[PDB]
């Protein structure tokens, strides 16, 4: 299982970026597709998350208005779409994929394939 | 005196008593060990995908709370005081419908030790759900197992052993069913993994053989016979044209009242089963 | 002293508590996030229109006024202490007899975390009803129900809302599928509103979708009776002066082509209209004679 | 807040033993049914079952109160503490209610005592068919109802505008029956206790031959139009 | 939300624990899983569940949950785990929310 | 007001009531009236050699404690106090199973009187044996 | 009862007179013997008798509990059930139908051991298990004679 991703992008402010996630090795719409951000400079941090097979969406607070995460269920690719750039928008943009175990006690998630790619602004 | 002591030493031990806290409640977890003197397996169902068995089922932990000096015997207590002591929250992980027999008191033993042991028995009718795969029928073998859990504690919390390890079940060879024979039976304790922790688990299995010898001469001797009256009708010379006709048509006939005869007697069981493939044989043949 | 705070706890827990008032009476609407395991798809009971589900049912909602402090981040409640608190009063709107396991104990849970969230979870099976249109059978999918909701809460106190996606809310366990004759496909879980003559009420379905097996009508039936048509028609081949053997033939099928079709509709429930496999044995039988 | 003071208040000084107006005057009940279902009919025991939701509605002078709330929505919890009329269905067989997750109860107070209280029951109701015209026969099933100790001059029940509604009647259980119809009718009835209401809702029920007309009409008759073949095979 | 040490270290053969503190709402509901990250490269999932540990990582990594706090304990801390750690665990706040720690720069003495 | 009197009267009948002593303790026995309005017979099975009736059991007894004058209806008091009451021990000696009706509420009634009787009423399915001679079955 | 061959079990139905000395219960009255409410004789300690063989018995409670227990001023107690034991029949047919068997009807004390409570009957063997003589429910069988032990 693999999260192949875009290469890197360099963009002015206030230009909309584009990043994209091609999944293989799994069947894309079992799993979530889960977009982690991470500065150069401090730790991770959570874009937002989006299940492959409703298109339901979970924005993160710090981005509610900012990103829209659609996917194509065709072809097998997630793409993010981050908005209203600024210069604190320079960041290792993550695509992972939320697998997750439910049973009798709750639910447990995590995020096993992970991936690469940049964007600099 | 002596009675008096004792009732003052037991109303000491439950007058202060947390029954919401377990034994050793911020300490290492407790070990409850298990035995089950199996009384009797009633009914097994292939229809329903079930059996029943009738068990005094027991466990036995260590509860310091619950210490005395005193005296040195074995106390018995009256089962309502079960109600008072914290017992350990077990359930059956695939049963369907227990009971508790309740005749002429609630079926259950509550013994305590002046160490703090603690032994607790029930006497339990189960009906465990047995997953059957008949495609082999009616000369399969049923793995039956009954599961044994614990609700709400983690391994943290509490441990699940067999009391003895090996003989903690007893009474099974003793099992004189109608229909299967108990080949073997295992007891397998483990830690299951979910997602909020481990939990511990045992596991109580029996092997049943399905016997044979009815089977036989109730359902394919029938079949093997009239198959062979039927090719007697080749014996018979071809101008007896009546002769062979009534020979060999009756034959069908009665190929298909033995198999909508045993379509009921058999158990109703929607897929196919070797039983049926053999009746199908038979029929072709004729 | 590790217990008297925790001790202390819970017998502080419930003071001033009432439980026939619903956490935020006049402030909020109770949301309930329901979520289901099945841990066994019970028999489907093809004559009463009924399936047996075997669930864990897990609620969790937020009560204010059980918001506690002290060493401890999560605190379990005996189901002595679970009948003094309010929870939610769901029923199964189909249902028609769900039995609650007590055994050895009550197989329900109940546990409080600082900020007041509520979590619990029951063991119970639900013997709901499977409204079955047979007009296909034996070739028939179903697609029944388990909807459930609130008794006595409007849409407008108690809401209840799946704890992650509708669809990842209601998982079915690998090895649940009790069913010999049909064949679990999927399962379709929503959300909806259903309007009576005492309110608005929140109803969460879970359509769960079923296909029979042929292979047992296939070989029990439907050969039984082509090989009994072919042999009818085999009378044909006898020549003309054998009068009593091709009169036998035609009794003797028509005899063994009677059983057939008496068997097999003796399998079928007792509904009022023809089925597929009730067409077949007609139009052999029509054959025969 | 307030509702808890509200509801200690009302029980307060309270006796569930006594009906409302126990002496002056009739206790009038208004009751509503919702039929989910109408299970099978089966002839052999001639029972029919039938799940409901049956709604009982009186005014109670003691549960009067005044406050902003112009109604209290509570569980079944109350239930057991309030009066409850002893409605029972005369023709049953054997009833129960639902106890799943939590009892399947509803009550709620309004301003000026007047209490509403639902639950969920399934009714095995009993009627005798009379089983001449078989299989084209047609029937009409009761569910009666009356209460069980208090006479005509304690309790009188009374029917509604929109009481008895029946839900999609497709999902019904209804195996050989189709459902044509019901009614509602009141009438008294004279016991060794006294004169009891007795409220009634016919269900009419009409058998479907589309299963006998296979299964004996045309097999027997092929056989006998097979018999005849006899006279045209030489003597 | 999550907080843990800015940067921890230990001489090799020595156990290490870095340690996961949040609220009642993420960990002492869900349960956490680590994250290693190698220096420049992309972080791999290291335990989830909090226990469990993916096919690939050696028994030395060990992680634990108590009430509202996390531990993942480094035993035998070897030369090549000189890497960053972070923690996450989906919050019950919102139905949709993960919150990563500060993450903790553990360094290899010597 | 009239529902304050009749509060009064049924709290002094209860008040000071001793339920494990029949009226009439030291004096003669209780004489006991049994009406049966028997409902239906549902079934007769002769496998078991029982049948199912279901019937309204009813008793009639008088407990002088039970007595008031200050109102002259006949209370009927929620079926519920039928358990501070005494009630006869009657039972049948050839049922198998039996249980009272409990829907809506348990089918049951007590009713006083204001001369003290007591009028308590059940609604019970009974299974009861009944002893079978089939030899001459269908003609028996 | 009927004796069910497809399920082997039978039905037994029984009046259960238990008799035991309490000298806890010793009183000085008038009365040589007082009968005890049901909610008392809840109260007091009964011997937890059980059937070892039964499947499912029901103690009947119609109309009130149909349970007596009644004490001497010796501290006698005496307490009678009446209840229904549907118990099992290990039944073997090889010569069926020309077969007998012996149905047993096992009981004794749960959870208190031989040194703690000990069973005998009130009179000899054979006369404390008394057939009513119009007590025979059988189609199938004949009830020849009972062996207690
Ligand atoms: C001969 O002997 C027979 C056996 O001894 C005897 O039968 C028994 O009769 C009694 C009296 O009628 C029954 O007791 C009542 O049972 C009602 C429930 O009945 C249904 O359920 C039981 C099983 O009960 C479980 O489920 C309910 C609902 O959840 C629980 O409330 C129970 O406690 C119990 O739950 C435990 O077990 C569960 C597992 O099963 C666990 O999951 C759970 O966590 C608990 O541990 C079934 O057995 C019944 O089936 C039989 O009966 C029906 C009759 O309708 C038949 O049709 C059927 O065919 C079966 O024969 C049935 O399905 C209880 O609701 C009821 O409890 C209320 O009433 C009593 C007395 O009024 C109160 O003291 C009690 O507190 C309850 O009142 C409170 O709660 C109600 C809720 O409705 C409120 O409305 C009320 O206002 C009150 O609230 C107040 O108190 C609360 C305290 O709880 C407090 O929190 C509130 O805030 C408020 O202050 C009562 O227990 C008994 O079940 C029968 N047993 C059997 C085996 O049938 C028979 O009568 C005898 N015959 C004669 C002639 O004497
Ligand atoms: C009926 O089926 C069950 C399910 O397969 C059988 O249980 C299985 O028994 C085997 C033998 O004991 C177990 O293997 C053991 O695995 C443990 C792993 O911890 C290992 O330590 C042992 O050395 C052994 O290899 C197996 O795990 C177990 N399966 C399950 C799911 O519990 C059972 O034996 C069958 N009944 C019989 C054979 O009578
Ligand atoms: C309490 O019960 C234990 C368990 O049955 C008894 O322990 C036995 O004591 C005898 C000697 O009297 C030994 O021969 C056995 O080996 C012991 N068994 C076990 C499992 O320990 C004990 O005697 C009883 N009474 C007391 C006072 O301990
Ligand atoms: C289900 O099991 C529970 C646990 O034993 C039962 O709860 C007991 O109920 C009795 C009767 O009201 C009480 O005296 C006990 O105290 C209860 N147990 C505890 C631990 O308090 C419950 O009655 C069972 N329900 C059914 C229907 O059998
Ligand atoms: C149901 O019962 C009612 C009352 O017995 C029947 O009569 C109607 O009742 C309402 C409410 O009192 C009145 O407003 C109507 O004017 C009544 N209509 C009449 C008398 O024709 C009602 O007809 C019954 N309906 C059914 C379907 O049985
Ligand atoms: C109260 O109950 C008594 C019965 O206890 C009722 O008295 C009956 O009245 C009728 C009038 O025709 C007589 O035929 C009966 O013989 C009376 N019964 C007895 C036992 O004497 C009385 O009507 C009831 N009503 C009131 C208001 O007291």
């Amino acid at each position: 299982v693999q999260l192949v991703q875009s290469g890197a992008e360099v963009k002015k402010p206030g230009a909309s970026v584009k990043v994209s996630c091609k999944a293989s090795g799994y069947t894309f719409i079992s799993y979530d597709i889960n977009w982690v951000r991470q500065a150069t400079g401090q730790g991770l941090e959570w874009m937002g998350g989006m299940d492959p097979k409703s298109g339901n969406t979970g924005y993160a607070q710090k981005f509610q208005g900012r990103v829209t995460m659609t996917t194509n269920t065709a072809i097998s690719t997630a793409y993010m779409e981050l908005s209203s750039l600024r210069s604190e928008d320079t960041a290792v943009y993550y695509c992972v994929r939320g697998e997750q175990s439910y049973d009798r006690t709750g639910y447990s998630d995590w995020f096993d394939p992970w991936g690469q790619g940049t964007l600099v602004t | 005196s002596n009675m008096s002591l004792v009732k003052e030493t037991v109303d000491r031990l439950l007058k202060g008593y947390d029954i919401r806290l377990r034994p050793d409640f911020g300490g290492p977890p407790v070990a409850v060990g298990m035995n089950i003197d199996i009384a009797s397996i009633d009914m097994v169902s292939e229809v329903n995908m079930d059996y029943t068995l009738t068990m005094y089922f027991q466990q036995a932990w260590r509860d310091k709370r619950l210490s005395y000096n005193v005296i040195p015997l074995n106390l018995t207590l009256d089962n309502r005081v079960a109600d008072q002591l914290w017992v350990p929250d077990t359930y059956f992980l695939n049963d369907k419908k227990s009971f508790v027999h309740g005749v002429t008191v609630k079926n259950r033993m509550i013994r305590l030790h002046p160490d703090g042991t603690v032994l607790y028995g029930l006497r339990i009718t189960t009906t465990a759900a047995c997953m059957m795969d008949l495609r082999r029928y009616p000369l399969d073998e049923q793995n039956c197992t009954l599961e044994i859990e614990s609700y709400g504690y983690t391994t943290d919390d509490i441990e699940f052993y067999w009391r003895g390890d090996d003989n903690a079940v007893t009474g099974v060879t003793k099992i004189e069913l109608p229909q299967f024979s108990i080949v073997d039976y295992k007891l397998i304790t483990k830690k299951v993994v979910f997602s909020t922790g481990s939990y511990p688990r045992l596991s109580l299995s029996f092997k049943l053989k399905r016997n044979i010898g009815y089977f036989i001469l109730q359902t394919y001797m029938p079949s093997i016979l009239i198959t062979i009256l039927s090719w007697v009708s080749f014996w018979i010379n071809y101008d007896a044209s009546a002769a062979r006709v009534a020979l060999g048509i009756t034959t069908v006939l009665t190929m298909t009242t033995i198999n909508t005869h045993l379509r009921e007697t058999l158990p109703k069981i929607p897929y196919v089963k070797a039983i049926d493939m053999y009746l199908m044989g038979c029929f072709v043949f004729v | 002293d590790n217990t008297t705070v925790f001790t202390r706890i819970l017998d502080r827990l419930l003071d001033g508590y009432d439980n026939r008032l619903r956490p935020g009476l006049g402030e909020r609407v109770t949301e309930v996030k329901t979520d289901i395991f099945v841990t066994s798809f019970g028999p489907v009971s093809d004559h009463d229109m009924e399936y047996t589900i075997d669930v864990f049912f897990r609620q969790s909602w937020k009560d204010e006024r059980l918001k506690f402090k002290g060493p401890m981040t999560v605190l379990r409640l005996n189901n002595l202490m679970a009948s003094k608190i309010w929870t939610p009063d769901t029923f199964f709107h189909n249902g028609k007899k769900s039995v609650a396991h007590n055994m050895t104990m009550p197989n329900k849970l109940l546990r409080i975390t600082e900020d007041g969230t509520l979590l619990y979870t029951m063991r119970l099976t639900v013997r709901a009803e499977c409204p079955m249109h047979l007009e296909d059978f034996p070739m028939d999918a179903h697609a029944c129900p388990l909807k459930f909701g609130s008794y006595a809460y409007t849409r407008a106190e108690v809401v209840y809302e799946w704890t992650r996606e509708p669809a990842r809310s209601v998982v079915v366990a690998e090895d649940g599928s009790r069913l010999n004759q049909y064949d679990l496909l999927g399962q379709t879980v929503d959300s909806g509103i259903v309007q009576s003559s005492t309110g608005e009420y929140v109803v969460m379905t879970t359509h769960f979708h079923l296909k029979r097996k042929i292979g047992y009508f296939v070989i029990q039936t439907y050969l039984p009776c082509i090989m009994t048509v072919i042999l009818s028609q085999v009378s044909f081949w006898l020549n003309r002066e054998s009068v009593p053997a091709r009169t036998v033939f035609g009794v003797t099928t028509v005899l063994t082509m009677t059983t057939l079709s008496i068997s097999a509709r003796n399998s079928l429930p007792k509904v009022a209209y023809a089925t597929a496999m009730d067409w077949f044995i007609a139009v052999c039988y029509a054959f025969v004679f | 807040g307030d509702v808890t003071v509200i509801l200690n208040n009302l029980l307060e000084g309270y006796d569930n033993k006594l009906r409302p107006d126990i002496g002056v005057k009739p206790t009038l009940i208004h009751t509503d049914m919702y039929v989910n279902s109408i299970g099978p009919v089966n002839a052999i025991n001639m029972e029919y079952t039938i799940d409901i939701f049956f709604a009982q509605t009186w005014y109670d002078r003691r549960l009067k109160f005044n406050s902003t709330i112009k109604v209290l929505r509570l569980n079944s919890n109350m239930v057991g503490k309030i009066w409850i009329p002893d409605t029972f269905f005369r023709n049953s067989k054997k009833a129960d209610a639902h106890w799943i997750t939590t009892p399947n109860r509803m009550l709620r107070i309004w301003n000026d005592g007047r209490v509403l209280y639902t639950l969920r029951l399934t009714i095995d109701a009993e009627c005798q068919l009379q089983l001449h015209n078989f299989p084209m026969d047609e029937h009409s099933c009761p569910l009666e109802f009356s209460s069980y100790g208090y006479p005509r001059e304690e309790i009188v029940y009374q029917w509604k505008r929109s009481s008895v509604e029946v839900g999609d009647t497709r999902s019904w259980r209804l195996y050989q029956f189709s459902f044509v119809g019901l009614r509602n009718t009141t009438e008294v009835v004279k016991t060794t206790s006294g004169d009891y209401v007795v409220m009634s809702v016919y269900f009419d029920l009409s058998r479907r031959m589309g299963y006998f007309t296979i299964q004996t009409y045309i097999p027997c008759t092929l056989i006998v139009v097979l018999s005849w073949v006899s006279f045209w095979i030489n003597k | 939300v999550l907080t843990q040490p800015p940067s921890a270290s230990g001489t090799p053969g020595q156990r290490v624990t870095i340690s996961c503190s949040g609220s009642s709402s993420n960990i002492g509901s869900n349960t956490v899983s680590w994250y290693q990250q190698l220096p420049g490269t992309a972080p791999k999932l290291l335990i989830y569940s909090t226990n469990q540990r993916p096919s690939g990582v050696p028994d030395r990594f060990s992680g634990s949950k108590s009430g509202t706090s996390a531990s993942l304990a480094i035993g035998g801390l070897q030369s090549e785990d000189e890497a960053d750690y972070y923690c996450a665990a989906w919050d019950d706040s919102l139905k949709r929310l993960v919150v990563f720690g500060g993450g903790t720069r553990l360094t290899v003495l010597g």
